Formats: structure tokens, C-alpha cells, sequence
């Protein structure tokens, strides 16, 4: 997973270099970020079961269509697994979070859902509607402190501009 | 402005050939179709076809096939119009509009009106004439035989012979049309509403339909004062 | 590669869980030990050059027949290689030791090791002598125990870091 | 330009070879089905108004969100860019009539249109109902003949399937 | 590539001098900055799909001969090209936002772009324009005056870092 | 590369223009004509060889000092080179041919073929000899009025293609 | 020039990426370390002739034998040629210091030191020894404070490695 630690060890790698002050100064930042975004981790891995139904919700309200017949979500299994994504990548923005990198979102949610959702007429506008909701839901300090909101705000404008 | 002048009346002689003109100004002619409507005397508005200079392509009512000759001169900014076969049936006024291309399917400017002498969406407009008084609110409402998607114009056809578009989209107003002039509906039922009726608002009012080929109007429905 | 938070992502991940409150504490302790750690690994690159030659010339001075013709360290292209993949070994135990996860050891340098050094040739003993003396000197160094070249750190106690360290290298052994 | 003719030339001239029996007989192949894709090509270049307004009013029908504010088309031009974009659609399987190959769809209408309906937030699916509309709406032998059709419709489901 | 801290050093490289007091200062400076150029960087990236789709279309809508045939953004192809220009040279530019230097900006994204479009036939006019919206855009949400979008910061002034991005987006401009 | 058919679609697309009546009655025309068209192909390729010898055997008799020391067709390797140059240019004419257009011919084999032959001193004007024997040889052939060699074809006249491809002939000499 | 900015985004620009969030956490440990690391390249810049004086003192002391004929340092040109590359090599570690990463040092000194040291009879080992020397020297917190030490002999002990 792409992170401080592993982009500047696969750095030093590709260079055969033994860990320098650069690498141990960006490690340093893990540790003062780290505080931040496990708090956006631990809101986030303790409220997730509100949060996704919030986002379907937001999602199949701004889109209506989604019901119609033929559509994603034109059957309650498929509405079920339309929350399960949503739960996929809030889960993900926490092990990104939890990572300190996109790593986690790039390799289990990002590397092919793009011809994931063109093969199965899943519309990537309803994923960008449940996680700009949920970004624009999120409110500062009652959800989390300024920082984490930052955190938190910053892995779901990750998965946004993914699916952009 | 958009004028789209005709050539004169021409009249002519049972089994001959008349060649209508259309000279077409202020706009163009390469962005907008030219479609050709009949009116026979004292009846109501018949779309007999449209030819897109562009291209050339030309989109016939089957009524009028042979019939009716669609051609374009880009050069010459102007269409014609090429009858054949002249009968007593052809006596009428007919005449040149611009027609928009995809949604904008309208015939949003049209000519003077030419007089000649010797599965279709039925378009009804149930009251043929309405009485009314300055200030009225009258109501002008059409059905279309099958459903249409809000693809509705409406037309004022004044006492004088000259067309105009009012409302396009079922709703929207041409860029003259004064706000006292409204549309609504969704389906196969659709209203023209105005309101604080003026005695420039003397006309006969066409709904057009082009959800489908071909163009149809409906039958017309007189409004006096 | 996974570092200590990929790892506990990715278990987290087996049972499609979100990262637990203790796991999350446990990373909170990688973290509250961050500087602690960096200490360890700066300490071991900074003497990287002394382990590395200290732990060959001590598997050589064991094993002398390393040097004798016929041995793995005979020439001087074999010794050469021999000190640049202790080195090589030594640096991706620090990058594990940095990361602190065992991930990047394995991968990058552990998988096929054994295969390649029994296909050249090279001694798997002399090899596991040679890192288990690169173990001695780097956990002396990561304790400041080392008696020739001390470096000032906070005092405190990295015996976790240390047992990191010996737990690489016996992960370096054990592979070969 | 991706056609029968190119693609043999290409082959030979890959292997620096002369054209031989196989290029003229895929040569042959060409002169054998070009009456039935030149039939569907004028057919669709003397009625392509019709027919692009036909597909998008069946696109917009199918999905009348695409009305709704921040959607495309919510705007009068951006609707009549959509027409525009069915009209290029159009004239591009047109132009593969005529060419006998998907080299002008792939070129000019496919190869970047991923790309281009992300970041323009425009949906496949709004596309696909246009031409899956174009396609079934076509009938033999009333619009075209029966070969003229299956260029067509293979045409159809060619931009189809790159919208998939 | 140089960040600020090495564009610093190579000025006083080529006087053979030590880091001095008032550049050092300089960079004491940037530092305290440090956060408030994370968060700009942050708001460029957080928008950089809607900042090159909007500068792509509001070049493409004052210029509308760019979708005509013969145009430069004709064809779908055309587009994406140029969409995934107008993103890699946000790319660049947030890069030389978050160094600090324009370095890395021009090294690999300018050096050679004007012969390279002058060789394509892409418009120079139409490109800065381009540029120039994605600099409106990108300052605006520096600034945290975009109309459609907040991003909550602390409040303060981030003057110099939109300074800044305009800067290198007017280096891309005069590079074409 | 293109064809003629795909001519005629870049020549619409130019326009926005869908294919029009008149060039698909062009393109119908070069359909009926199909067979002929296959036919000279398949005359100038089973006389390949022999065009191609005997046009740098032409070329080489009406000047002689293409094969004395210093000539461009001395040894037996620029020989060779150069039979290897009339064959591919040859190929490439029959490429066109088959095509019904230029493209091929053009950017595969006569981009840069000025430019190269004159940084290896290849001599223009004996190039243009050579490419012009190959002209009239290939044009008998299609014709079928070679006095060596007759191909049995259905009686008829193959003006056009041989117009054909005595321009695509002369599109290579005027290229170099 | 390695540095913890420069190494971040060359990772982003080798992936083509936007700078992440584990970018702007490194670009934070750089912010969090730069007080250390400053501090030290202030002290050194402020001290560097003393420094570099007792510095070429230990490596001649250490070694007398760079005195006899034919060694380096046998003349009063080639024992300031020692002392200039000494404080060529503490300027080369005040710029590391400032960078936050041994760039300077690794295009200034160290890339073709061991060549140019050959080439010349230049032993790394006095070299050595001058560093050694300094980073022994250091006294906390007399010279500097513990993390500024710490930078400092991290930056000596890099270049004692690239001469070993
Ligand atoms: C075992 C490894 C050592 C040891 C380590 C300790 N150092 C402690 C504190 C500490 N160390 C640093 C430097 C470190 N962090 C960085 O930012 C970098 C480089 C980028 C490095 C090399 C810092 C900043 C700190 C915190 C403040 C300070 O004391 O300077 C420490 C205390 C616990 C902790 O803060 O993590 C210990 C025990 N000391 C030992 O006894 C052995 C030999
Ligand atoms: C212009 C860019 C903005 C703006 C920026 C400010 N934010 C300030 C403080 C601040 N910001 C952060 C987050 C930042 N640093 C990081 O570590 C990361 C991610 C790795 C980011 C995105 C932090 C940690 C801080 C420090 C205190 C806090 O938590 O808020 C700030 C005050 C000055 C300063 O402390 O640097 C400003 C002005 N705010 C604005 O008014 C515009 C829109
Ligand atoms: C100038 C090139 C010639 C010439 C050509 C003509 N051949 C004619 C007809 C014709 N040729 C072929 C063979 C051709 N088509 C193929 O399928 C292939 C290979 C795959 C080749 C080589 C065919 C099948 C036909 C049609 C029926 C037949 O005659 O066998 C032809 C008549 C016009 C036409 O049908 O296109 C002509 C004039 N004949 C000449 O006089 C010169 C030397
Ligand atoms: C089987 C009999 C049909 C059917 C016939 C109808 N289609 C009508 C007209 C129509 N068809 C198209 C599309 C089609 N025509 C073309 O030229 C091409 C080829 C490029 C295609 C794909 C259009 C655009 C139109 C409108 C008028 C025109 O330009 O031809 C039609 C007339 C009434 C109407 O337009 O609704 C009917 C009833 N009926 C069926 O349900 C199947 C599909
Ligand atoms: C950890 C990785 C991971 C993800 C990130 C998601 C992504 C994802 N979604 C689907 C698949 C699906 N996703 C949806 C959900 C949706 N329907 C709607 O109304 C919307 C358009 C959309 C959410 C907004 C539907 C309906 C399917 C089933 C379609 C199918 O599999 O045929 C699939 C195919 C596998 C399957 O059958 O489930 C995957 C991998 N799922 C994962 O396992
Ligand atoms: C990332 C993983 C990685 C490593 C860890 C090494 C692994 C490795 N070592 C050698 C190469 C070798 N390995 C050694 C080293 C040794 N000889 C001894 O006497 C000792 C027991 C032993 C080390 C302690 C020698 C001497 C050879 C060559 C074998 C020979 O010539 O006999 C080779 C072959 C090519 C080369 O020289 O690089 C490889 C791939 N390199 C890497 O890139
Ligand atoms: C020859 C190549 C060629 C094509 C194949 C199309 C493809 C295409 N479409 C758009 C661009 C667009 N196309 C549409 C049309 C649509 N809005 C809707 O209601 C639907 C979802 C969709 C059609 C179904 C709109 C509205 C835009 C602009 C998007 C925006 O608002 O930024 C663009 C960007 C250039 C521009 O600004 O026009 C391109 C290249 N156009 C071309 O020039
Ligand atoms: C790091 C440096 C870097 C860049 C900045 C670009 C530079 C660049 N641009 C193009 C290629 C291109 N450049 C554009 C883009 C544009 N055309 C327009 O209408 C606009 C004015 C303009 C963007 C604002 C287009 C459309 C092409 C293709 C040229 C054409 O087909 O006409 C290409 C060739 C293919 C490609 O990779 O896209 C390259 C290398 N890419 C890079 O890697
Ligand atoms: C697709 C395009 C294409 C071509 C047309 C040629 C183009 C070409 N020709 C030559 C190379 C050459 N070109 C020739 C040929 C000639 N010298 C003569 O006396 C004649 C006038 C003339 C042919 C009629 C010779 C002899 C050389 C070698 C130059 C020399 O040794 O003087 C070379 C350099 C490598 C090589 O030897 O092949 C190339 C790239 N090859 C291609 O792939
Ligand atoms: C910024 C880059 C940079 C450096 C890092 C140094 C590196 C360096 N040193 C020398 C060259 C030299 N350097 C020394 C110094 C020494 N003599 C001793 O007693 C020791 C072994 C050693 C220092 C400990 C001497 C004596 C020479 C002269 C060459 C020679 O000895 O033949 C030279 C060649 C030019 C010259 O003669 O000065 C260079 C480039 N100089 C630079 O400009
Ligand atoms: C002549 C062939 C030769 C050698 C070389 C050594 C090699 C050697 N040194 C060791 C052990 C060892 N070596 C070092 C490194 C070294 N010691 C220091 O104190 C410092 C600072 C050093 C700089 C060079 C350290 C730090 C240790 C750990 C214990 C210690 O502090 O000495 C060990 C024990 C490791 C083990 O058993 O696994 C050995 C065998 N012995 C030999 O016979
Ligand atoms: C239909 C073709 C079309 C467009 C697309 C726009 C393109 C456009 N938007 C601009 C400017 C602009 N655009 C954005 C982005 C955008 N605005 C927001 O407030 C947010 C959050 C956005 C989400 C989409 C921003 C942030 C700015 C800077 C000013 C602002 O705050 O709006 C500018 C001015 C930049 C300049 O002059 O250099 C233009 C031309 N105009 C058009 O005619
Ligand atoms: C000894 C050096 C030498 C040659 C070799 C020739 C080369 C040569 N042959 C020609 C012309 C030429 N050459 C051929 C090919 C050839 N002829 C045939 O009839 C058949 C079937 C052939 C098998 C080899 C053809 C088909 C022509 C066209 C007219 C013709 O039939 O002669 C031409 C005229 C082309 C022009 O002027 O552009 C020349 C110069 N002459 C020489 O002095």
C-alpha cells in the first residue's frame, strides 16, 4: 500500500540506499499526522454503519432512476449491494486513514473499478453522490477535530476524483 | 432579424409544375432546416416537408411524396419548393419555416405564405373557436392521439395569413412572445393559456407535435373578440 | 511492500472489518515509539559500513576456508560480493526495521535468496553466520551497547526494537 | 484507419511482404460487402436528423434526470450538445460504413471518450440508450435491406460495446 | 528536482557559502508556512478534477472554433489529450506548490512543451487560456473562495501561497 | 494509413459532413473497378523481382558511375541496399495501389526518404531513374503490354489504374 | 537533490499522482525536523572555519605520513587543498542540513569522490578521520541541542559510510 514509510522505502530501494534523514524525517510525519487521521479512523470504524446508510440513502435520493427497472438498484439485492460498495470504500478510506496513504483505496477500490462499473451499468455518479454527501455531512468538531475532518475529507475527495 | 421571404403567388394550371422560392436571411442557412407547411383555404396547417441545407437530406409527409420536391441552394441562401402533378387539392397557401435540427425541432421563423391556385400522430384540437373579451384568461388545450414527451410547439396564426411561434418545448417562450402567453402538459394533453387577453392575441392558435415524423398540427382553434 | 499499518490493514481486511480499536491502539504504541524507532534505524545505518565488514571478516576469520581457493570468498570479485549483499541484507533489515514489518525483507530480498545462493553456490552457513553476526552488531548498536562507537539517544529502554531487529534477521537466517 | 484494406497492407507491411493471394482476396471482401454498407451508409447520411433527434429524444426519455441541475444536460445548449454528440456518434458509424472498419469510431469517437464522459460527467448509459434505441428502431426492409441492416446494427453495437 | 530548501543551497552553492542567516531565515519562514501550503496543495488536489474540466470547458466555450473539425479538441481523442494536459500540468504545478519551487514544474513539464505543441499544431492561445482559468480556479480554492466548494481551514491569510500558484501557472503561460 | 475510402471519410470529416452522394458514387466507382484494381496489384507483385532488377540494372547501365569506386551502387552491399530500396519502394507503390490512395505510400516509405538518402549521399537523380524504369515497367505490366511477360486478364482498359500508379511513382521522385 | 519534498513528489510524478496525503505528511515530518536540522546547519555555518580547522588537524595528525614527498599534503598548497575540501565537505553537510536529505552531498561529494580520490593518491581514510574527529568533537548541549547533534552526526556519519 502507497504510505510515508513504503514511498520513501521503495525510494531508497530503487536507489540501494540504507535509510537517510530523509526518509526517517518523513517517518517523523507519519508520526505527527497519525494522531489525526486515527482519530478520523476510529469515528469513522465506529460509526460506519450510519455513515454508509446515510451515503445509499443520499445516493438512490439523487438518484431516483437507480429504481427503475434494468437500472443498479432496480432490485433489493442489488440496492443491498449498492450500500455493501458504499461500505467497501468507507472501509477502505479507514484502512487508508488507519495507512496514512491512498494505498489501501488505489490497490482494493481504485485499480479496476472503472471497467468494473462500465461492465456492470454501475453509473460512477452515485458513488461520487454518496461520498460528496458524506464529505459535506461531515462537520467540524462534532464529527471530528479540524484535522481529522481534513483526514477524512481528503481519502473521500481521493475516491471522488477516482471515480472523476 | 430571421425573415425567410417567398416568392409570389403563382397560379397555374391542373397537371402542371410550380417551383415555390424561399429566400432566407438574417441567420445561417446551413444551421436550421426549411420545412414547407400547407394550408389549404380557410383549413388548418399541414407539414408537407423539411430539407436540411447542410446536408441536403429531405424529409417528406407521406401525403406529399412526388408530390412535393425539396431542394436548397446554400450559395443562394434559399429553398425551394417543386409541386407536381397540380390538382384542385394543391390550391392552397404554403408556406417556408425555419426548422430547428434535434430538439430545437421548431418552426421558430416563417415566410410570408405563398398562394397557389389549381401510424402519424393525429393532433386534436377539440374546440375549433373561442369567443372571448380583452383581459380574459382563455385556455387553448390539444390531444395527441399517442403520448408525446412534452415535444409540443404552439402557433399564432394571425387574421392576416402570417404564422409565428409562441411557445416551443410545451412551456418555452419565442424570443418575442410577451410572458401572458403560457404552456402546459405532460402526456397527450397540452394547454395554451393567455392571459389578460390583448386584441393583438386575435389569431388561430396550432399546437405542433414532433415528438414523431411526421410534423402534425392540430386542427386549429380560432380565437375572436 | 506493507509497512506495520498496511499490515494491520490488510489482517483487517481478511474478515472485511474495519481497523479495530486494538489494533488501532497497537498502532497508536508504533507511534508513540516512532521516535524510539528512527533512533533504531539511524543508529543502524550510521554504523551500516562497520556491521557489514565486522560481520564478513568475523564468518571469514570462523570459517577460514571461506578464503582458501575453492571457497566463497576467495577472490576479490567474491569477496565484493559477498560484503555488498551483506549490505544489501543489512538494508533491507533496516527498511523492515524502519517500516516495522517483516513485508519488504521478504519480498525484495528473501524470496529466491535461498534458491539463488544454493544455484551460486554460497554457503548457507557461513551466509547465516555472517547475518547472525550482523544481529549481535546491530542490536549492540540499536541498545548503544556497541563498545567502540556510542550514539546519543534519550535514555530509555528499545529491547522492542531490538528484539525487531534480531527477529529480521532470524527471518534472513531461516529463509536460506 | 482501421479497415479491410488497411489492416492486410498493415500485415504485409509489417512483414515487409508484397501484397499477396490473402490481401486480395480480403481486398475481394471488401468489394462483396460494400453494397450492403454503403447502402446503410446513405441511408443514415440522407435521414441522420431524424435519427440523431429520434435517439436523443429516447435517450432523455429513458433518463429524464439528465434534466435535473448539475446533470448533463440540465441546460438547453448542453442538451443540444448531447444531440451533437449523437449526431457525431452518427456520422462516425457513417463513416465506418463507408470505410468497411470501426477506424473512425475508434479514432475519433472512442478512443478518448472514457476520458472525456468522466471528466464531463457525461454517462455511457445515456449514449447507450441512444443507440440501443437506433438500433432497435431500425426495420427491414422499411429503412434499410437486410444486409444493410446487419452493418448497421454491427456498427451500432460496436460503439455500444465501447460504451460497456 | 529542487524544492525551496535546495534552490536555497544551490544560490549559496555557487558563492561556495554556507547557508546564511537571512536565507536561512527564509526558510524558517516557509516552514511556519509549512501547514498552510499543505492546505493549499490539498485544496488543488481535493479539486483537481473540477478545476481542469471547468478550465477545459470554459477554454473550449470561449473558443468554441477548439470542437469545430479541424479544431484542436475535435474528436473525443483530442479531448482526453487535452484534459489529461490541462491535469498534468495542475499535476506540476501542485508540485511546485508543494516544493515550494518551480523546478520540478519546469524540468518535466515545460521544458520542451511549447516545441512539443508547436510540433502538434495545439493552440498556444488556447492552452494559456486553459492555464490561466485552471489559475483562477486553482488561486480561488487557495483561497477558499470558490462559490461551489469550501474546504474548512484555519482562518488566516494564504496570500503568498495563491501568489505562488499564480506564479507557476504564468511560468506554464510564458513556457507556450 | 489510409485508404480510399478513408480518404474520402477525412475528406468529410474535414466538413462535419457525413459521406455524400457524389463521393459515394466515387467510392461505388472504385468498387466496380475492384477486380481491376486486384488485378494490376497482382501484376506489378508477380513481376516484382524483375521490375526491381531491372530497374537498378537500367539505372546503373545509363550511368556508370553508380557502380565505379565512389558510386552509390559500387559494392555488392550498396547493391543490395539499393535493391532492397527499389523493392521496398516498389512495395509500397503496390501498397497504394491496392489502397487506392497515397497515405501509405507516403508516410511509411517517403517520410524522411529525402532527407536520409541525402545524408547517406545517395544520389537523387539516379533514385528518380531508377523509381521511374520501375514507373514504366510496372505501368506495361498493369497494362499488360510487357514484352517479356503477359498475364491473362479479362479484356478491358486499366488507363486508370495505371494512371495510378505512374502518380504514386511520381509522388516518390518528387519526394526525393 | 534528495530531500523529503523532492523524494515525495518524484514517487507522485513517477506514478503520474497528484501529491496525496502521505506526500503532505512527509513535506509535515519535514516542517516537524527542520528545527533540528536548521539549528545544526546554523551552528556549523556560523563555526565551520574552526570547525573545519580542527577537523584537517585530527586527519594530519592522524596520519604524519601525508607529509612525506609524494603523498598528499606534501606541500603547503596540497595541506590547504586538505583543508578546503574538508570545509567543502562541512558546506556540502550544512546544505544537507538545510535540504533535510543528503543531496547536496551525494551530487557534490560523493558521486565521483572515490574516482577523483584515486586519481589524485587521496586516501578516503583522512577523510575519514576529519569527520570522525568532528562528529566526536560535538558536545550536546554545549555546540547544539541533542536532535541538532543528532542531524549533524547523522549527516558525518553518511559521508564517513560514502568514503567506506
Ligand atoms: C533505542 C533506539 C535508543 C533510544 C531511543 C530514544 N530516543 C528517544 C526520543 C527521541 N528520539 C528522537 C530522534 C528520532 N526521531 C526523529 O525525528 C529522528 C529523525 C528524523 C530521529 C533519529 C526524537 C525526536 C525523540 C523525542 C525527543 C527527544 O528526546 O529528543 C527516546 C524516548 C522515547 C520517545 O520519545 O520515543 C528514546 C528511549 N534511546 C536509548 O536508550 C536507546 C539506545
Ligand atoms: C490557505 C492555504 C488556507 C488556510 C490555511 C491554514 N491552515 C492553517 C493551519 C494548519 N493547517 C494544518 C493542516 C495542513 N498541515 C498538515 O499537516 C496537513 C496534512 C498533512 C495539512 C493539510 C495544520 C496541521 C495547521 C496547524 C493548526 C491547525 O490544526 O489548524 C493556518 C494557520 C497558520 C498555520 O498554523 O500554519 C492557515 C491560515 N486557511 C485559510 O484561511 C486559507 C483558505
Ligand atoms: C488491368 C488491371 C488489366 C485487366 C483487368 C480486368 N480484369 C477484370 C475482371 C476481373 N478480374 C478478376 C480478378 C481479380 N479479382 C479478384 O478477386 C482477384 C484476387 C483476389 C483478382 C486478381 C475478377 C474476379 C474479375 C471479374 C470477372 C472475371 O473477369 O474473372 C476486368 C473487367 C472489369 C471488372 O470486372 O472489374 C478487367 C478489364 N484486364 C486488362 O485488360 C488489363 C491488362
Ligand atoms: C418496423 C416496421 C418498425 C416500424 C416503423 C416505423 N419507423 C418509423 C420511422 C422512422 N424510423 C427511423 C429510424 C430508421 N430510419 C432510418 O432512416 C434509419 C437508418 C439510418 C433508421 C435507424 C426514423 C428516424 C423514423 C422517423 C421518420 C424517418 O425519418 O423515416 C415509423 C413512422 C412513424 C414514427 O416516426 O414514429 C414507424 C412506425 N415500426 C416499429 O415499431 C418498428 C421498429
Ligand atoms: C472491496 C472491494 C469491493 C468494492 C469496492 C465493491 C465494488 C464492486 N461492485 C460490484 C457490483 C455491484 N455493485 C452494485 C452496486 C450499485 N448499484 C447501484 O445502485 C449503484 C450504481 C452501485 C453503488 C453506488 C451492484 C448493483 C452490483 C452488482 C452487479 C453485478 O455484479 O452484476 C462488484 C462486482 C462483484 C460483485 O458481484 O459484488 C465489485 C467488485 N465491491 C467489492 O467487493
Ligand atoms: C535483494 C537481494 C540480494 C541479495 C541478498 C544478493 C543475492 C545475490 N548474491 C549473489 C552473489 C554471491 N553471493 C555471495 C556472497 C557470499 N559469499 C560467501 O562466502 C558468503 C557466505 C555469502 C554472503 C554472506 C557471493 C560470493 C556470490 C557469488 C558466488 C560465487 O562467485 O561463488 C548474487 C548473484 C549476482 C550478484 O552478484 O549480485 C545474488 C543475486 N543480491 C541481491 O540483490
Ligand atoms: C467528433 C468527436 C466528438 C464526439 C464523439 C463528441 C464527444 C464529446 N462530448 C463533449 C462534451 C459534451 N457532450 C455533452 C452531451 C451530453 N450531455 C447529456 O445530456 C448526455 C449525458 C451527453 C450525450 C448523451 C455535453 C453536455 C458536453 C459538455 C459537458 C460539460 O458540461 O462540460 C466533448 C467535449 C468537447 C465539447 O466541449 O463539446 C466531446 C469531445 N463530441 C465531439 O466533438
Ligand atoms: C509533462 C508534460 C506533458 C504535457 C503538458 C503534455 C504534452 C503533450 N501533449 C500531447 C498531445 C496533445 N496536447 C493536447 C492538448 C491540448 N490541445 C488543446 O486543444 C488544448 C489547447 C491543449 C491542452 C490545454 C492535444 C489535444 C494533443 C494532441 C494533438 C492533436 O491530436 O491535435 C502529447 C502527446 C500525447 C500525449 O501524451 O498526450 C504530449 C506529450 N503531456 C505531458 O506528458
Ligand atoms: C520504407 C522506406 C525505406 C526505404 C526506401 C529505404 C531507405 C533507406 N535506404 C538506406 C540505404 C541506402 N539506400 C541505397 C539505395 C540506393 N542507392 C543507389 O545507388 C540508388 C540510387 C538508391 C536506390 C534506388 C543505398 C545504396 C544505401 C546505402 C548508402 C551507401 O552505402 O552509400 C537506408 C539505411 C539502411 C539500409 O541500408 O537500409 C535507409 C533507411 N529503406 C526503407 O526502409
Ligand atoms: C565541491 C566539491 C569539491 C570537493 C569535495 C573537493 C574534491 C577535490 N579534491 C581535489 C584535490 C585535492 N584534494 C586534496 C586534499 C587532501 N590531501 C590530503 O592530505 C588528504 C588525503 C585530502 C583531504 C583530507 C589534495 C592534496 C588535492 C590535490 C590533488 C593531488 O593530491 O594530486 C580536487 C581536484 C582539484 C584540486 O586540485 O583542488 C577535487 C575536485 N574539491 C571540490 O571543489
Ligand atoms: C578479525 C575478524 C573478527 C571480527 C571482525 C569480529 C566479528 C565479530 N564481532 C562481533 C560482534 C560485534 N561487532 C560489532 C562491531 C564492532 N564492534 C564494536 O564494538 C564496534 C563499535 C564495532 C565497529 C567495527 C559490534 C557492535 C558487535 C556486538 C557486540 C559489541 O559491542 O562488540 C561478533 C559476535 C557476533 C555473533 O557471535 O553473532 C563477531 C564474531 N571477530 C573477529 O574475530
Ligand atoms: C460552460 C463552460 C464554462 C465553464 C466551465 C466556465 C469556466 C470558467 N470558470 C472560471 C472560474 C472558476 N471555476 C471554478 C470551478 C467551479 N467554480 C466554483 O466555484 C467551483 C467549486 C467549481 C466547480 C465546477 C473556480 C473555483 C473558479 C474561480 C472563481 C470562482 O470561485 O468561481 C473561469 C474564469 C477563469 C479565468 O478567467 O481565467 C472560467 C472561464 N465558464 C464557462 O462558460
Ligand atoms: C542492361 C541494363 C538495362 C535494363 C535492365 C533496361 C532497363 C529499362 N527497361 C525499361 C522498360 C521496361 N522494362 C520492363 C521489364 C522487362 N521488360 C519486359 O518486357 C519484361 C517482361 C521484363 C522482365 C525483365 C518493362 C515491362 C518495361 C516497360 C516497357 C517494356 O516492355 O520494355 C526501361 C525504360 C523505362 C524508362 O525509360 O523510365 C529501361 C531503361 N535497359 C537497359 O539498358
Amino acid at each position: 500500500m502507497k504510505s510515508v514509510i513504503t514511498t520513501t522505502i521503495s525510494a531508497a530501494d530503487a536507489a540501494g540506499r540504507f535509510p537517510s534523514s530523509s526518509d526517517l524525517e518523513s517517518v517523523q510525519g507519519n508520526i505527527q499526522r497519525a494522531a489525526s487521521r486515527l482519530e478520523a479512523a476510529e469515528k469513522l470504524a465506529g460509526n460506519h454503519e450510519a455513515v454508509v446508510k446515510e451515503a445509499g440513502d443520499a445516493c438512490f435520493a439523487k438518484y431516483p432512476y437507480l429504481k427503475n427497472p434494468g437500472e443498479a438498484g432496480d432490485s433489493q439485492e442489488k440496492i443491498n449491494k449498492c450500500y455493501r460498495d458504499i461500505d467497501h470504500y468507507m472501509r477502505l478510506i479507514n484502512y487508508s486513514l488507519v495507512v496514512g496513504g491512498t494505498g489501501p483505496l488505489d490497490e482494493w477500490g481504485i485499480a479496476g473499478a472503472r471497467e468494473v462499473y462500465r461492465a456492470l451499468n454501475l453509473p460512477g455518479s452515485s458513488y461520487i453522490a454518496a461520498f460528496v454527501f458524506t464529505r459535506d455531512r461531515l462537520c467540524v468538531p462534532r464529527d471530528m477535530s479540524a484535522q481529522a475532518a481534513v483526514e477524512f475529507s481528503g481519502a473521500l475527495d481521493y475516491v471522488i476524483n477516482s471515480l472523476c | 432579424e430571421v425573415q425567410l421571404q417567398q416568392s409570389g403567388a403563382e397560379l397555374a394550371r391542373p397537371g402542371a409544375s410550380v417551383k415555390l422560392s424561399c429566400k432566407a436571411s438574417g441567420y445561417t442557412f446551413t444551421s436550421y432546416g426549411i420545412s414547407w407547411v400547407k394550408q389549404r383555404t380557410g383549413q388548418g396547417l399541414e407539414w408537407i416537408g423539411e430539407i436540411y441545407p447542410r446536408s441536403g437530406n429531405t424529409y417528406y409527409n407521406e401525403k406529399f411524396k412526388g408530390k412535393a420536391t425539396l431542394t436548397a441552394d446554400k450559395s443562394s441562401s434559399t429553398a425551394y419548393m417543386e409541386l407536381r402533378s397540380l390538382t384542385s387539392e394543391d390550391s392552397a397557401v404554403y408556406f417556408c419555416a425555419r426548422q430547428g435540427y434535434y430538439a430545437n425541432s421548431q418552426f421558430t421563423y416563417w415566410g410570408q405564405g405563398t398562394l397557389v391556385t389549381v401510424s402519424d400522430i393525429q393532433m386534436t384540437q377539440t374546440t375549433s373557436s373561442l369567443s372571448a373579451s380583452l383581459g380574459d384568461r382563455v385556455t387553448i388545450s390539444c390531444s395527441a392521439s399517442q403520448g408525446i414527451s412534452n415535444y409540443l410547439n404552439w402557433y399564432q396564426q394571425k387574421p392576416d395569413g402570417t404564422v409565428k411561434l409562441l411557445i416551443y418545448y410545451t412551456s418555452s417562450l419565442h424570443s418575442g412572445v410577451p410572458s401572458r402567453f403560457s404552456g402546459s402538459g405532460s402526456g397527450t394533453d397540452y394547454s395554451l393559456t393567455i392571459s389578460n387577453l390583448e386584441p393583438e392575441d386575435i389569431a388561430t392558435y396550432y399546437c405542433q407535435q414532433y415528438s414523431k415524423l411526421p410534423w402534425t398540427f392540430g386542427g386549429g382553434t380560432n380565437l375572436e373578440i | 511492500m506493507l509497512d506495520a499499518f498496511s499490515r494491520v490493514v490488510v489482517n483487517s481486511d481478511s474478515k472485511a472489518a474495519y481497523v479495530s480499536g486494538s489494533d488501532l491502539q497497537a498502532l497508536k504504541t508504533f507511534i508513540a515509539d516512532g521516535n524510539k524507532r528512527l533512533d533504531a534505524v539511524n543508529s543502524i545505518v550510521s554504523n551500516a559500513s562497520c556491521i557489514v565488514s565486522d560481520a564478513v571478516s568475523g564468518m571469514i576469520c570462523e570459517n577460514p576456508g571461506l578464503i582458501a581457493p575453492g571457497g566463497n570468498c576467495y577472490t576479490n570479485r567474491r569477496m565484493a560480493a559477498c560484503l555488498r549483499d551483506g549490505e544489501i541484507i543489512l538494508r533491507y533489515t533496516s527498511y523492515a526495521l524502519l517500516a516495522g514489518d517483516s513485508s519488504v525483507l521478504e519480498d525484495r530480498c528473501l524470496n529466491g535468496l535461498k534458491e539463488t545462493y544454493i544455484a551460486l553456490g554460497v554457503p548457507t552457513n557461513s551466509t547465516v553466520r555472517a547475518v547472525s553476526i550482523m544481529k549481535s552488531s546491530a542490536v549492540a548498536f540499536i541498545s548503544n551497547t556497541a563498545s567502540q562507537r556510542k550514539m546519543a539517544t534519550a535514555d530509555g529502554d528499545c529491547s522492542a526494537l531490538s528484539s525487531e531487529v534480531a527477529s529480521y534477521c532470524d527471518k534472513v537466517s531461516a529463509a536460506i
